């Protein structure tokens, strides 16, 4: 039970800091060229929904 | 296992047919104190809970610790505890056998005496046909010249003062 609790605690801590680092890196992952590409893709999706009337 | 701990006992039915209550009131302890060794015998089995190693293998990313602990558990076996009271109980049993043999010999002697007295009283001449000398032969207390006398030779006319 001690080994199970130790491994589960380490797994939970690893998951928590991985999630926080992923959030921070995603907030650091935005580039203006990719922002323009995502805006163009959103406009294309909105136009595709406009076709589906 | 649970053979000689959980599912065995000694027949107390023949034990209670001899004990003279207040003479052997320690039997009330003996039936009770040993029952305490039966009460803890209700608990304490050999393997109280088998370990599901598959559950720990599924619940752990690395199952090598589970296999190592299973190997260590299988490699260790506890044997039966040491005994040093067997010789003491055998000595008590031998002393009991000697005292029982002596008591049986005394009982045989007392039985022979009682049977001789019963046979003698059966073979006595009846009191209806008994002269006053045959009674004094069969009961040799009599009344003699060097004896405490009385005109009513009774069981309490002399001394008692």
């Amino acid at each position: 039970d001690y080994h199970l609790e130790t491994e589960r605690a380490q797994r939970q801590i690893k998951q928590k800091n991985m999630v926080d680092w992923i959030v921070r890196n995603v907030m650091k992952s935005i580039t203006p060229e990719q922002e323009r590409l995502m805006l163009s893709k959103c406009i294309s999706d909105l136009k595709a929904m406009s076709i589906k009337a | 296992a649970s053979k000689r701990i959980a599912r065995s006992s000694i027949d107390w039915a023949k034990m209670a047919e001899s004990v003279p209550e207040s003479q052997k009131a320690m039997y009330n302890q003996f039936k009770a104190k040993s029952d305490g060794y039966i009460r803890k015998a209700l608990s304490y089995p050999e393997q109280p809970s088998p370990i599901n190693w598959e559950h720990y293998r599924k619940s752990l990313t690395n199952p090598a610790m589970v296999d190592a602990f299973k190997k260590q558990y299988e490699a260790l076996k506890v044997p039966y505890p040491e005994d040093k009271v067997s010789s003491q109980i055998d000595a008590q049993e031998a002393e009991a056998k000697k005292e029982i043999t002596k008591f049986i010999q005394e009982s045989r002697g007392r039985i022979e005496n009682y049977k001789a007295e019963l046979g003698k009283l059966g073979q006595m001449i009846p009191f209806e046909h008994m002269t006053l000398e045959d009674f004094f032969e069969a009961f040799p207390e009599k009344v003699l010249n060097p004896d405490p006398p009385s005109p009513n030779v009774k069981k309490k006319p002399f001394k008692n003062n």
